[PDB]
RNA sequence: UGAAACUCAAAGGAAUUGACGGGGGCCCGCACAAGCGGUGGAGCAUGUGGUUUAAUUCGAAGCAACGCGAAGAACCUUACCAGGCCUUGACAUGCUAGGGAACCCGGGUGAAAGCCUGGGGUGCCCCGCGAGGGGAGCCCUAGCACAGGUGCUGCAUGGCCGUCGUCAGCUCGUGCCGUGAGGUGUUGGGUUAAGUCCCGCAACGAGCGCAACCCCCGCCGUUAGUUGCCAGCGGUUCGGCCGGGCACUCUAACGGGACUGCCCGCGAAAGCGGGAGGAAGGAGGGGACGACGUCUGGUCAGCAUGGCCCUUACGGCCUGGGCGACACACGUGCUACAAUGCCCACUACAAAGCGAUGCCACCCGGCAACGGGGAGCUAAUCGCAAAAAGGUGGGCCCAGUUCGGAUUGGGGUCUGCAACCCGACCCCAUGAAGCCGGAAUCGCUAGUAAUCGCGGAUCAGCCAUGCCGCGGUGAAUACG
RNA sequence: AAUUCUAA
């Protein structure tokens, strides 16, 4: 039981926060809690888009909610009916002005949280896990990258003998700071155990 | 230890007090072992709760500042 | 110390006599790293010297510290079911440490209630080749030689 | 005694003495920094995600 | 239940446990309560006295006879 | 010693003030 | 010379890969040796076993469980027990009916919970001034679908984590040898902290690791001035107090600097010894980071979740007890057994943090804890604040003592509904065991060990001697 | 010059 998050380890440099906004020791608590309650509701109704990240900025009494996705669509609808009823539901429990937004992801295969939910789903849909892994990695490295790595926890295939199937390709130095490696983690939920999946996508550097 | 007051639970006095007018019976249950036995109580036995049941603890002069909880052991074979 | 032959940390010259050894001796009188309340004691002794011998506290050192240097002591070894505690030479370096150490230890034994007195006195008697510290010198030297039977065992 | 418990850490019935902290993500009752309002676990798990403002793993 | 006990005998052994343990217990209507618990009791738990700690079984008997003719 | 509640270090090691250690 | 009955599902040959050896070769770690201070003994604090008990909640078990979850158990917390109550309920969701749709202060009774109960009146959709009730909030009770569980399984699981181990390793593709398992690469020769690099070589490259990128301490400079500063004069109630000045100090932000680059000696190289310049050399001192995997390790009690299980109770609520029990035994610790010392008064020197029903200047009453008053502060500019050992001059004069503060009597203050269990300091009186610790056993190789004091998280208060940090003084020794 | 470690 070793290895620590490659994100909170890059925070300093490489990776940026995911919710930057100075705050006073009299507010930080309530506000920080707000970001969560927001990431929580947007978690459900948005899962169909692939909420691969949610950066939240705030100058004061406002919010910079930004749902980056590789596939918007359901985010808006076809003009502004959906994406409008969400700005609605948001501040519909937030006394502030929920300035909503929606970004785009060119290569969704080069996005961890995504590739994660990906395999994490082929699982709940009873698929050859030995494959889903060797295939999903065979999607990244191919669709342009430098490193790939997937990991699935015990209960694979349903065997009472809880395993842990590896499978990676390319390069993934979690020890090297100057590298920037995208990390993701989804949780398949089957009839038996509760599998777990990890995604490792290596990209640039220096 | 208190310095300004006598932290004696409400039901404690209110009961006992009226019990002093003409001197009522005696069997007076309780759950306020965490109170005090101000003078004038002498003679009146109280059914203190040791956590399990009511202990027929008699009251006398000497024992005053002491409390009701300080008269009903709570464990056995000390 | 399996790799490097370690290093002989350096003693900074005294701040009165300017002797790199007059300190090494104080260091041994140092409890809790309190060198001020320690070196002081030493210095209160040098005045116990010039006041019980015109002899200036320097040779009362180069003598008491020289009359304590054990020429040879015993370092045990085991060839196999062998309780042989071989006698052997002493490192010029080591000698001093054994000296200074035994000087203090011995000192801390005398019935002198103060302190500098003990160091002062012990320094005189040791200079005078007859201090509790020299008792440890011969005692140590007795073991040595007395067992020259194991001269072919100087590991 | 977990859910029906956090459902009383919310209110402030008789006396303030019974007012006690409690993590927010979960019902953690021990080791909760009034500041963040999160337990030591949640706190660590978040700071890793980056979801914690101006927070970052120290090093000296 | 109130009954008292008298450890007639008790002896350990080699590795761990107990070799033989015989006891006498009194108290109104006693035999009638322990007569039923007469036979061999089985146990299944992780054997401490094992390296792998495998799941192991154990058998030991409990006899019950009343103090009659003296 | 660091336990004599009626002395100097008595209060120092303790972290309090009393007749044996008034506040300056 | 030489069977059988019975019995087993193997017995066995060779060759792999490992693990192991009271085998061997080479090399490391406070492993030993070298050396200083402790534990084991005493008293107490604390965690554990045991026992006890109505209950003394549960988990953790060599290292790697035991000041561990617990970074705050008087009711709370709380999972335990005794007693008094409540059932769609403390909470989610949808729905059902006449009620009803924001709603507000009590009365009675009881230990509280709870049962019961005495009044205001609903913006409004608005046929509509109206009767009425459509009426959105949406509370009240009955009914339904369901909720709820720190109940069990850590060998059903995730995540996170401990550990071997910061060890120098574990692997891959292709080719080549092998019938094959598998081997070569990764062995060998030299080197380092290292599978580090070099040199060979049926091998040639490559991946996870080490290293490096990152942060802290060091030296230097750039930008920056309400910190600081007669550095220079100034006026100075003589406190950078003041105009005044960024020079220092320093604050925090971006750079520079060290690379075996240079010389000498070895050498095939790598690289080692050693020289000078320099604040610093051969990873400069500390952090960060911890591989393929191991221990059916730890964790269903943080949480998530499969399966089992109780669902007017294996749920919920309150009062009270309990977790604080004590003939014992073990671990981690605090303070001591004194003169390198203890007591009394005086005088100095830090760092890192931290403060709105908060830290308290300074006054005042009180021997004091503390308590009345009260200014400063959204905090480099005020407060916690005095650091302590030390410096100092003086009282003890080797005695269970002016050592030691356990125990206990009497009297108080503070938080809090309330300190009987079961709180923390204050004061007077008690002044116990211990005169350096059996067999054993622990830590530390340098600003380290020892010793000294301060702050922070938790938090009303606090059982904190615990844990995470900081700096004052400052060693001994390493043959091997 | 030094014993032993059952059986899922
Ligand atoms: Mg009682
Ligand atoms: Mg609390
Ligand atoms: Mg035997
Ligand atoms: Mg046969
Ligand atoms: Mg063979
Ligand atoms: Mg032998
Ligand atoms: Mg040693
Ligand atoms: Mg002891
Ligand atoms: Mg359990
Ligand atoms: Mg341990
Ligand atoms: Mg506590
Ligand atoms: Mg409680
Ligand atoms: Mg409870
Ligand atoms: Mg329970
Ligand atoms: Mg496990
Ligand atoms: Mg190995
Ligand atoms: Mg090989
Ligand atoms: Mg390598
Ligand atoms: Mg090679
Ligand atoms: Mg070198
Ligand atoms: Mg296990
Ligand atoms: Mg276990
Ligand atoms: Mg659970
Ligand atoms: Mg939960
Ligand atoms: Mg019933
Ligand atoms: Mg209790
Ligand atoms: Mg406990
Ligand atoms: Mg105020
Ligand atoms: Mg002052
Ligand atoms: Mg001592
Ligand atoms: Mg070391
Ligand atoms: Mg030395
Ligand atoms: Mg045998
Ligand atoms: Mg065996
Ligand atoms: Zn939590």
């Amino acid at each position: 039981g070793n290895k620590i998050h490659p994100i909170g380890f890059r925070l300093g440099i490489t990776r940026d926060w995911e919710s930057r906004w100075y705050a006073g020791k009299k507010q930080y608590r309530h506000l920080l809690l707000e970001d969560q309650r927001i990431r929580g509701l947007l978690e459900k109704e948005l899962y169909s888009a692939g909420l691969a990240r949610v950066d939240i900025e705030r100058a004061a009494d406002n919010v910079a909610v930004t749902v980056h996705v590789a596939k918007p669509g359901v985010v808006i609808g076809r003009g502004g009916e959906r994406i409008r009823v969400l700005r609605e539901e948001l501040a519909k429990l937030t006394g502030k002005n929920v300035a909503l937004n929606v970004q785009e992801v060119q290569n969704p295969n080069l996005s961890a949280p995504l590739v994660a939910q990906r395999v994490a789903e082929q699982i709940e849909r009873r698929f050859a896990v030995r494959r889903a892994i060797k295939q999903a990695v065979q999607r990244v490295m191919e669709s342009g990258a430098k490193g790939a790595k997937v990991i699935v926890s015990g209960r694979i295939g349903g065997a009472e003998q809880a395993r842990t199937e590896w499978a990676a390709q390319g390069r993934v130095p979690l020890h090297t700071l100057r590298a920037n490696i995208d990390y993701g983690f989804a949780l398949a939920r089957t009839t038996y155990g509760v599998l777990g999946v990890k995604a490792y996508i290596f990209l640039g550097e220096v | 230890s208190l310095k300004k007051g006598v932290f004696v639970d409400d039901h404690l006095l209110e009961k006992v007090l009226e019990l002093n007018a003409k001197g009522e019976k005696r069997l007076i249950k309780t759950w306020s072992r965490r109170s005090t036995i101000v003078p004038e109580m002498v003679g009146h036995t109280i059914a203190v709760y040791n956590g399990k049941q009511h202990v027929p603890v008699y009251i006398t002069e000497n024992m005053v500042g002491h409390k009701l909880g300080e008269f009903a052991p709570t464990r056995t074979y000390r | 110390a399996r790799r490097r032959r370690a290093e002989v940390r350096q003693l900074q010259p005294d701040l009165v006599y300017g002797d790199v050894l007059v300190t090494a001796f104080i260091n041994k009188i140092m409890r809790d790293g309190k060198k001020n309340l320690a070196a002081r004691i030493f210095y209160d002794a040098c005045k116990i010297i010039q006041e019980k011998t015109g002899q200036e506290p320097l040779k009362v050192f180069k003598q008491a510290v020289e009359n304590v240097k054990p020429r040879m002591e015993v370092r045990s070894r085991r060839v196999g079911g062998a309780n042989y505690q071989v006698p052997m030479e002493v490192s010029p370096r080591r000698q001093q440490s054994l000296a200074l150490r035994w000087l203090v230890q011995a000192a801390n034994q005398r019935p002198e209630r103060r302190a500098a007195v003990r160091i002062a006195h012990e320094l005189m008697d040791a200079a005078e080749g007859k201090g509790g510290a020299v008792k440890k010198k011969e005692d140590v030297e007795r073991m040595a030689e007395a067992n020259r039977a194991y001269a072919h065992y100087r590991w | 005694a977990r859910k029906a418990l956090i459902e009383k850490a919310k209110r402030t019935p008789k006396f303030k003495v019974r007012a006690y902290t409690r993590c927010v993500r979960c019902g953690r009752a021990r080791s909760v920094y009034r500041f963040f309002g999160l337990c030591r676990i949640c706190l660590r798990e978040l700071a890793h995600k980056g979801q914690l403002p101006g927070v970052r793993k120290a090093s000296w | 239940q109130g009954f008292q006990v008298e450890v007639v005998d008790l002896t350990p052994g080699p590795e761990a446990g107990i070799d033989y343990a015989q006891i006498l217990v009194k108290g109104e209507n006693a035999y009638g309560l322990l007569s039923p618990e007469a036979g061999v009791h089985r146990l299944v738990r992780p054997s401490p006295f094992d390296a792998s700690g495998r799941r192991h079984t154990s058998f030991a008997g409990v006899e019950v006879i009343p103090e009659v003719d003296e | 010693g660091k336990g004599d509640r009626r002395t100097r270090r008595g209060k120092i090691w303790r972290g309090t003030y009393g007749k044996y250690r008034p506040r300056k």
